[PDB]
């Protein structure tokens, strides 16, 4: 039904389909990597496909499962969930951006200077799941996602 | 020209251990066990034939009690 | 004529399943039909499957739910299904058992034809040799139609196997150096795929020349068993004697195949491979080969069945006896369609038996048959590489290996990959291969002959 | 996964025999060449 | 009440596995009871598992062996098999017909009971939510047990399912930090395993309170398809009737299953997975969702089924369809009864589905959900590590595969490893769960929320 659905998804959540062709790419490229790196390991890989291995944990652990028996998440609205998934995938974006931007240099990003330098927007983006949307507003959710954005948007730049 | 030797057979040497290690305790168990299934859904496709035939050759002696 | 009256006989002794045993039924006619009115008058249509006596075997093909001993009145039509067929027939849409559903008049019979068709002389067959742009690149360049081929689609659940046959209806027409009629026999397609294809038909403004006989889902299950076969006879009517150049698209093979398989079962035959009756490989080659051209008759059949697979497993009786009877499959592959690899047509299980007399100087190209060949060879050896990539990883692979995978990889985003409005003639689909070949060296294009490799490799 | 992903029938059972036996070749020839990458790198850190 | 005298036949017409089948029966009944006097003086019983015309399948409880066609009297009883019940049923031996072995008289019924009980109708059925603290902390630590709630214990041959199940029926009872009766049918199971159950129950002074069904390894078979619905019958007169807490453990439902597929083989009925029958399914049900508590009584019925798992295959059949059926599942592992861990509880393919509710503040502690869930992903992610250092060796291991390792050792060392006598509290076994828990930095515990680790994360 995904084709049917776009023409109201582009007409009242317009990035989300973007968000989501991104996201399911992210997962396929994730899952093609798994084979190889549980036979060879991590030394083999790129370091955007290290970005692609982490931006898919996050998006496993803290965007797809849902704990459907606690206040904050036994309901998860569309405003929410794309809320969540565009975070993530911005990260993703930006993250990719500062290591294509710096392999060739000699001030090279690796993931783990990310991980090291936003062991904080990463929590963050791990703990937006537990935003209530009940006991905080759609306004209050959304303006945190985008507070979080804009602190990512600093973080990406210091870093650079 | 030892020691180059000798990190450079360290490397091999990781690398061998690892590809031994994978296929011994990934490949080989993933095919026993497609195996081992293989081999159960065989006996599965078996037992289904035998049940319709036994069930063909009750209609057929009960087709012999209606004739006779 | 039959002058007679008919005989209706209150008769009824067994209802089970589809069926409905007679019995005191005057010297039965095999294969006859019946017209069964159920107690609250509703009138219901079947066939004798088997006679023996005085008994008669119905199988009710608008199912036997409410049907009773002792008041159901089966009247014995006194011969075997004959169905009327009409030139006009083109332009209609009719339910499974050839009654219409749009709302206009029964078909003014132009002759009365039997659905189960009079086999046709192999001396006097003519054989199919002229190619079928269908627009597709992975068909033209390399599992190319021919106009009279059976070339069924094998796909799976979910796959877009109603995309690419809508594809092939609206973009086949000859090569260019006779516009085909349909005949779309739809059987257990749900509404959502029956109104895909009736409003694709319509929106290309094909439909004066589509005849649609739709059974879906929700429509009894055995009447899918003569749909194709009312198919088949509308298009032989409309080829060997009106001329025209008709393809016949046959929706899912599948859902007729189980619909065989609940007859047999229900008459507790001995069944074959998986359940299915043994006689499954006649029964489905009295469907397909009614393709295919004959001699003095200008008209022709092109057959593109489509088939579901169940688990995907192409070893599954349906497929299996449908890749025996129909000149080769085209096949679409799971794996491409969730890398999302629009048509995913996998080009290595599936060929066109009667490409190889389809293609060539005056008729495609020149190159043709050398760039399908060696397309499928390096796409091949792409594969067995790729397998091997996973186990060695990329360090261990040859220069030469790391040439195939790239072949591959911009073989499916060029060669495969294809707009669904877009129709790739046979020349744009050749030059798009050999811009993929020339990847490699010359020296690696092994099935090329040397003239087709200096006069096409280095343009 | 559990699994190879092929369907079951004889023809599977052949090929995944012959796949079992073409990775246990394959873990025989590489034991042999580790040990001989081993016994090469011992000699070497010996010396 | 049966004022009639009771029918005798002679009229034997065959026997067949374990079928007598009478004929010239007047009016038989389904499912009736009926008693044979063999020549030799031998009495068995059976159930008429068909009735058509005057036929009547008898399917006989201890077998066949000895049954003369033209001697055999079957006198019917009249009516269904009903179990006598009386509260003097705890304290009792009974084999798997009820019959006692204690060298007791027979019960002396308060009433009489279809053994085949009737559903609960679920708009009067409460939900589970007191906890029973089991002791065991893989058990009320990670798969909490409600009062009601039906959770087999799946095993392997010679694992200590026994030892687990005698130390859940010995340290039961809530977290309100009176006594259960016990019901144990036993089937299929060797005279050690009787001896060992008997003989645990005795010891502890609970023999008052427990009441067995023995169908030892070379009783008859078709007799403990029966010795289950005793049991529980016995239990529902407890708990609905009487009104005590009673908990059921029936040891070797695979026991159980085969006597069921051996029953269903004699008669060639539709076979499902692995031979067993088509309705396995429903009879497993029969027996385990005669469990749970009712509206307006005060008694319940938890079940612990017991069962072989084949081959230790969680695919299998019974434990499949076991799986399906029952509310969740205690795992017994030989992996780590090799390694001598008490009890070899598999934290991670257990489930008990009541946790959810039996938990949370006010029941237990607040912090349990996201302990126990916390635990579950530390344990998963340690034992994908060993997995991987399986492959890579310690060398690639980083400091976190590393920190997971520790937590998998350390949590099979003190959260699952216990003593066969040791009782811990809920609030320890939580405790425990926190001590490896801490050994992580707090963003590497994902599944717990800021507030429960602010608060109980730092001491």
């Amino acid at each position: 039904y995904m084709r049917a659905l776009d023409e109201y998804y582009d007409k009242h959540f317009t990035e989300f389909v973007p968000l989501r062709t991104k996201a399911k790419e992210i997962l396929q490229e994730e899952e093609d990597l798994a084979e190889i790196v549980q036979l060879v390991g991590k030394a083999s890989l790129a370091e955007t496909d290290k970005i692609t291995l982490e931006v898919a944990k996050l998006i496993k652990d803290d965007f797809l499962q849902q704990n459907g028996y606690t206040p904050y998440d036994r309901f998860c609205p569309f405003y929410k969930t794309v809320g969540m998934l565009s975070n993530m995938i911005s990260f993703y974006d930006m993250a990719r951006r500062a290591v294509e931007t710096t392999a060739q240099s000699d001030n090279k990003i690796t993931w783990s200077i990310i991980r090291e330098h936003m062991g904080e927007i990463l929590y963050k983006l791990s703990s937006m799941k537990f935003k209530d949307p009940v006991k905080d507003g759609e306004a209050k959710i959304k303006a945190d996602y985008a507070q979080l954005l804009e602190d990512m948007q600093n973080a990406f730049r210091s870093l650079e | 020209s030892l020691q180059t030797s000798f990190v450079t057979l360290d490397e091999a040497i990781k690398i061998t251990n690892r590809r031994v290690n994978a296929i011994e305790h990934v490949i080989i168990p993933r095919i026993e066990r497609t195996l081992a299934y293989i081999i159960t859904e065989l006996d599965e496709r078996e037992r289904e034939e035998f049940y319709r035939l036994k069930k063909i050759q009750e209609k057929k002696k009960i087709i012999k009690e209606k004739s006779e | 004529y039959l002058s007679q009256p008919r005989l209706t006989y209150k008769t009824v002794s067994g209802v089970n399943g589809p069926l409905v045993i007679l019995d005191h039924v005057k010297f039965p006619r095999y294969a006859e039909i019946v017209h069964l009115t159920l107690p609250d008058g509703t009138k219901r249509s079947g066939q004798v499957l088997e006679v023996s006596g005085s008994k008669a075997v119905v199988q009710v093909f608008e199912g036997t739910s409410g049907i009773d001993a002792k008041k159901t009145s089966c009247e014995f039509t006194g011969d075997i299904l004959r169905t009327p067929v009409s030139e006009d027939m083109l332009g209609r849409v009719f339910n499974g058992s050839g009654k219409p559903i749009d709302r206009g008049p029964v078909v003014l019979a132009e002759d009365f034809l039997d659905i189960m068709g009079q086999p046709i002389n192999p001396q006097c067959r003519i054989y199919p040799e002229e190619m079928i742009q269908t627009g597709i690149s992975a068909i033209d360049g390399m599992n190319s139609i021919a106009r009279g081929q059976k070339i069924p689609i094998f796909s799976a659940a979910g796959l877009p196997h109603n995309e690419i046959a809508a594809q092939i209806c609206r973009q086949a027409g000859l090569v260019k150096k006779e516009n085909f009629a349909i005949v779309f026999a739809a059987m257990g397609v749900n509404m959502e795929t029956a109104r895909f294809f009736k409003s694709d038909f319509e929106e290309n403004g094909s439909m004066d020349n589509v005849c649609l006989f739709l059974n879906l889902a929700n429509d009894p299950t055995i009447e899918r068993i003569i749909t194709p076969r009312l198919a088949l006879t509308t298009a032989e009517f409309l080829a060997y004697q009106c001329e025209k150049h008709v393809l016949v698209i046959l929706t899912d093979m599948s859902s007729y195949a189980e619909a065989l398989r609940e007859v047999s079962a229900a008459r507790e035959e001995v069944p074959g491979r998986r359940g299915f009756p043994g006689y499954m490989y006649t029964d489905l080659a009295t469907i397909y080969e009614r393709a295919g051209r004959v001699e003095g008759r200008n008209g022709s059949i092109t057959q593109i069945p489509i088939l579901t697979m169940p688990n995907d497993d192409i070893t599954h009786p349906i497929p299996d006896l449908t890749g025996y009877i129909t000149e080769g499959q085209i096949y679409v592959d799971r794996q491409l369609h969730n890398r999302q690899i629009y048509p995913p047509i996998n080009v290595l299980p599936s060929l066109s038996r009667l490409m190889k007399s389809a293609i060539g100087e005056g008729m495609t190209r020149k190159d043709h048959a050398d760039v399908s060949n060696q397309l499928y060879a390096c796409y091949a050896i792409g594969k067995d590489v790729q397998a091997m990539k996973a186990v060695v990883g990329e360090e261990a692979l040859t220069s030469d290996d790391l040439l195939y995978l790239e072949f591959l990889q911009k073989f499916e985003k060029n060669f495969i990959t294809q707009g669904p409005y877009e129709n790739r003639t046979v020349y744009e689909t050749l030059d798009i291969g050999w811009q993929l070949l020339r990847i490699f060296p010359k020296e690696m294009l092994k099935r090329i002959p040397q003239s087709t490799l200096s006069e096409f490799y280095p343009r | 996964k559990d699994r190879i992903e092929i369907f079951p029938s004889r023809m599977a059972q052949t090929i995944m025999k012959a796949r079992l036996k073409g990775a246990q070749t394959g873990r025989n020839l590489l034991k042999k060449k580790s040990d001989a990458l081993t016994l090469r790198f011992r000699q070497i850190l010996k010396k």
